[PDB]
RNA sequence: UCUGUUUACCAGGUCAGGUCCGGAAGGAAGCAGCCAAGGCAGA
């Protein structure tokens, strides 16, 4: 959570005008000091806090000359190209055999990283995946595996701790090869990288199967030896690329750096949910900018996934209203899609200029409030969803019966649909430019929160 | 203040006032963009201003 | 040459809290102090979104004149009132009975 | 640790994802069935894929039986049922394991709060103890780690794996000088006999 | 398209703070 | 001119429909600027400031408004509003 | 004696969603949708 003393750090910076290279000073050492209660890579945290002060001297702005502006942008954007670029769009080179192994240490998230390429590409590829276990080491990994290409609807290839690895993925290969796959996804056991044999064992893996990409799996909350770890599988190993797991969490996940700063393999993927769905293509300015707390990337990236999973619902809702009018048939049909792409995070993000505004703290539960929206307007007869201004006392007695809840809930509810119709009726009205223009973000004066 | 800017040239006071005048104008831009989280800068300002011109009038005065 | 202060441990002459003792807040202008556990009402809040204020009965603490506190003597377990005299060159307080100082 | 006495004496482990919980589970499973104690296992474990078999298969390695049931199925009730063949075979320690989470979800945080209720309400005793396991590849994350998992299920206890790798560890020391919870054991490989004492 | 973000981005968002 | 008297001008950016409009299609941005300046001091103080090249400023007086605030009749403030025309040659963009 | 149709809670059954008890095992009150049904108009 380096937002907490990021934050005060870097609004602290843009406080102060013509600021002293002294607070300077000080707010690099509070990113210091903050980067290492995240635990990344301590020298890396020194190296990556130096160059940040070297670079945060001699910068003007004519826009705004806030020397805030210019840290924030400064650890945005070094952390930018420190970690790939704003390499988001591009991720993997398809070829069209592809063969991508996971490698890293034990329980960084490789066998859950599999199955999330395995659907991602599933999805954006239109093509056939092939997945397969090297893992003969960990009870049940096999298992595992199967059960999660089972879950992602994935051809999987059938192993057991009897056989040898080398063996067992250069049938995989073969298989593949044979049945005309193209993206092939190879989970390995977690290793030591200072485990000899089992190194060597995976040296001589890859050597049979001549992967394209080698992708080390990384845990955000990974230490100080990370750069060792790194360098160690991309010395014998040698990566070609980098996914940062557990992202999730309120690990700062830096420690990519240092893996990033030895190897100078790019980062393809964050993983940000235990969930198959949750493989996000990796993006500096994403990750930089979840980090500083408000985001342009994450923003389009998470009103296009809303978009994308919402886009035949909102299209189903627009033609209920164009036909029957703004009903709680057309609004709970939008409480039941929007419960499906449901997550906070990913909400407040996405809007920077009302976060500004409002404490960061500020959280509705989605799980909670939606479904519960879901339950009460399912407590309704068909009359009073199409006929939402029928609804009495006694209906509202039964609604919050019916659900078992309380009546002042049912009226929040109602009202958030009223307001909700209203709006629709002004979109409906205005166009798309004028009633996207003229909200207003009223103070009850310019003097601020009253 | 007032203690320290006392014992500063007349020249060094008035790099001093400008850099003053630089940071008002940078601060009211900022809060004119609405931008501006602590509102307690200007005030700091807009008074360390006249404590600065107070000075160059009683060096010039006697 | 004020005589109650921020922090002082007061107890409660007048009032529905008479005999009740506690720490106080703050002070205002209009000669009226906030005591810790004094004097509470039951006020109605309505839910504001923009701070993100539930709604609700809260109960909170209202101002109580400083006449009617007293400053609580741990000594003796009495109510006091109090004096000032000068100890060093600095200007101090004390209890009238033990003519003890704070 | 001190597991005499109860009936059984019940270990609750609680973790983040891929810390070593369920393994851990396997060697003190095998550490204290060698000094003579009767011991069995919760796989509370029902959330992820082969989170129970993975389990099954340690305790049917090392003959200890373990409690098992569906997924989709709830962790706390594979806890209870565990705690109470544990009973019924006149065992001395059940070993709970369960769901890796985040510390930071918090309402996962609130899932094990619930599996110790529950252990509290089958034996009012039970659990006497809440290890956490902490990775060596881990560090100063793991402080906060510490201080949403105790202020949850009030750690008795705190086992650091993977230290057989480069990692040293150290955050231990913050997390030990802040919550003053004893460091256990420490975890030096991924067979049955590699715990240790700390 | 436009009226899914539209809708639903002031939907979800004029749902928290209002 | 003197630098002093410059800092004082420049109040403030307008920000509106027009504003927007003109910035975007004829390079040009929109300034509340203190009620005495002139163009001379506002050429000077955009080009210093903002140190871009201005070509022309035209200006205007808005009257504020008449408002009433608990049956009191109060008059807002006037101001000067000043269109600053930016040759096509540089970009002017807010950070 | 059959057809359409309606009839929010306050006849009945199933009772999704949600919610109470429990750790679970599982029960449970029951909104909505469906079916009788209350009818009636037409025969
Ligand atoms: N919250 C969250 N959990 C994750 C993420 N990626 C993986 N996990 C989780 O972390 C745990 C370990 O993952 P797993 O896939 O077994 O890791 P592994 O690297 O294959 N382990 P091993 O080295 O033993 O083979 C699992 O509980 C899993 O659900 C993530 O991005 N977010
Ligand atoms: N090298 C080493 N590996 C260990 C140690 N303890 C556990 N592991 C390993 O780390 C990986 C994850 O272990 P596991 O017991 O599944 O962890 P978990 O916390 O139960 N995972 P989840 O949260 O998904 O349930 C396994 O590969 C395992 O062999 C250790 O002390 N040393
Ligand atoms: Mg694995
Ligand atoms: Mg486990
Ligand atoms: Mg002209
Ligand atoms: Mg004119
Ligand atoms: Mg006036």
């Amino acid at each position: 959570n380096l937002t907490d003393r990021l934050s005060r750090t870097l609004r602290n910076i843009s406080g102060r005008g013509r600021l002293t290279e002294d607070n300077v000073k000080d707010t690099l050492r509070e990113v210091r000091m903050a980067l290492l209660e995240a635990d990344v890579a301590l020298p890396v945290v020194r190296e990556f806090i130096n160059r940040v002060k070297e670079k945060a001297v001699g910068h003007e702005v004519n826009k705004s000359l806030t020397p805030g502006q210019e840290f924030v942008k400064i650890v945005r954007n070094e952390l930018v190209a420190a970690m790939g670029e704003e390499n988001q769009t591009l991720n993997l080179a398809a070829q069209p055999p592809a063969v991508v192994l996971m490698a890293g240490l034990q329980g960084a998230g490789k066998t859950t990283s599999v199955g999330k390429l395995g659907k991602f590409l599933r999805e954006k590829h239109k093509k056939k995946v092939l997945v397969v276990s090297a893992d003969v080491y960990r009870p049940a990994a096999i298992k595992q595996l199967e059960t999660l290409a089972e879950q992602v609807g994935v051809d999987f290839f059938p192993s057991d701790v009897g056989q040898k690895p080398v063996d067992i993925v250069n049938a995989a290969l073969k298989e593949a090869k044979l049945k005309f796959y193209d993206v092939l996804l190879v989970d390995t056991a977690g290793r030591l990288h200072v485990d000899e044999a089992m190194m060597d064992e995976i040296k001589q893996v890859h050597a049979s199967i001549n992967p394209v990409e080698t992708l080390f799996v990384v845990d955000a909350m990974t230490g100080q030896d990370a750069a060792n770890t790194a360098k160690a599988f991309n010395e014998a190993l040698p990566l070609t690329g980098v996914v940062l797991t557990k992202v999730d969490g309120d690990a700062r996940g830096g420690a990519a750096l240092s893996i990033r700063h030895i190897t100078g393999k790019p980062i393809k993927f964050l993983g940000v949910g235990e969930k198959t769905e949750a493989l996000e293509p990796f993006h500096p300015d994403r990750i930089a900018s979840r980090i500083l707390g408000m985001x342009x990337x994450x923003x389009x990236x998470x009103x296009x996934x809303x978009x994308x999973x919402x886009x035949x619902x909102x299209x189903x809702x627009x033609x209920x209203x164009x036909x029957x009018g703004f009903d709680l048939n057309d609004f709970l049909e939008q409480l039941r899609q929007m419960k499906n792409m449901g997550g906070x995070x990913x909400x407040x993000x996405x809007x920077x200029x009302x976060x500004x505004x409002x404490x960061x703290x500020x959280x509705x539960x989605d799980d909670k409030v939606l479904v519960r929206m879901e339950a009460i307007i399912n407590s309704m007869t068909m009359k009073e969803r199409a006929k939402p201004e029928i609804i009495k006392g006694s209906r509202k007695r039964r609604i919050a019966a019916g659900c078992g809840m309380q009546v002042q809930d049912v009226n929040r509810l109602l009202k958030q649909f009223d307001d909700m119709q209203r709006m629709m009726k002004k979109m409906k009205k205005g166009g798309x430019x004028x009633x996207x223009x003229x909200x207003x973000x009223x103070x009850x004066x310019x003097x601020x929160x009253x | 203040k007032a203690k320290e800017l006392r014992e500063k040239s007349v020249e060094e006071l008035n790099t001093e006032l400008l850099n003053l005048l630089r940071e008002q104008f940078n601060l009211r831009m900022q809060a004119a963009s609405g931008q501006l989280q602590q509102s307690h800068l200007l005030k700091q300002v807009r008074r360390d201003v006249a404590r600065v011109k107070t000075l160059l009038n009683e060096k010039a005065g006697a | 040459a004020a005589k109650i202060r921020r922090d002082d441990e007061v107890i409660v002459l007048t009032g529905k809290d008479k005999g009740k003792r506690g720490k106080v807040k703050n002070v205002l202008s209009s000669g009226k102090v906030i005591v810790e556990g004094i004097n509470l009402v039951k006020k109605h809040q309505k839910p504001v979104p923009a701070l993100n204020q539930p709604g609700g009965i809260v109960e909170k603490e209202a101002a109580i004149q400083v006449s009617n506190v007293a400053i609580f003597n741990a000594a003796t377990g009495k109510a006091d009132r109090v004096g000032f005299r000068f100890e060093d060159g600095k200007k101090v307080r004390f209890f009238k009975s033990n003519s003890e100082t704070i | 640790l001190n597991v005499e006495g109860k009936a059984p004496f019940v270990i609750l482990m609680v973790g983040v994802n891929g810390v070593g919980k369920t393994t851990t589970i396997g060697k003190l499973a095998r550490q204290f069935e060698q000094q003579g104690k009767s011991v069995m296992l919760a796989a509370g474990d029902t959330f992820r894929a082969a989170a129970v078999e993975q389990l099954q298969v340690w305790g049917q390695r090392n003959n200890i039986p373990v409690i098992a049931q569906h997924t989709g199925a709830d962790s706390a009730s594979v806890i209870f049922d565990a705690i109470q063949a544990a009973k019924a075979r006149n065992i001395d320690v059940l070993i709970a394991d369960t769901a890796g989470r985040l510390q930071n979800k918090s309402h996962l945080m609130e899932e094990l709060k619930k599996i110790v209720r529950v252990m509290k309400k089958l034996d009012v005793e039970a659990p006497h103890e809440v290890m956490l396991t902490i990775d060596a590849s881990t560090g100063q994350n793991a402080v906060s780690q510490a201080k949403l998992f105790h202020e949850a299920v009030g750690l008795t206890g705190i086992t650091l794996t993977k230290l057989d790798g480069t990692a040293k560890g150290g955050v231990i020391f913050s997390v030990a000088d802040q919550f003053g919870i004893p460091i256990r054991y420490i975890g030096v490989g991924e067979r049955i006999e590699d715990l240790r004492p700390f | 398209m436009k009226q899914s973000t539209l809708a639903l981005l002031l939907l979800l968002l004029l749902l928290t703070p209002v | 001119i003197r630098e002093e008297r410059l800092l004082k001008v420049l109040r403030a950016p307008h920000v509106s429909e027009k504003a927007s409009t003109a910035m975007e299609k004829s390079n040009t941005i929109v300034l509340k600027v203190a009620k005495d300046a002139t163009k001379a001091e506002i050429k000077a103080a955009v080009q210093k400031l903002f140190e871009v090249e201005v070509e022309v400023v035209n200006t205007l007086v808005v009257k504020g408004k008449v408002k009433r605030h608990g049956q009191r009749i109060g008059r807002r403030s006037d101001w000067k509003k000043a269109y600053v025309t930016l040759k096509e040659g540089q970009n002017l963009d807010f950070v």
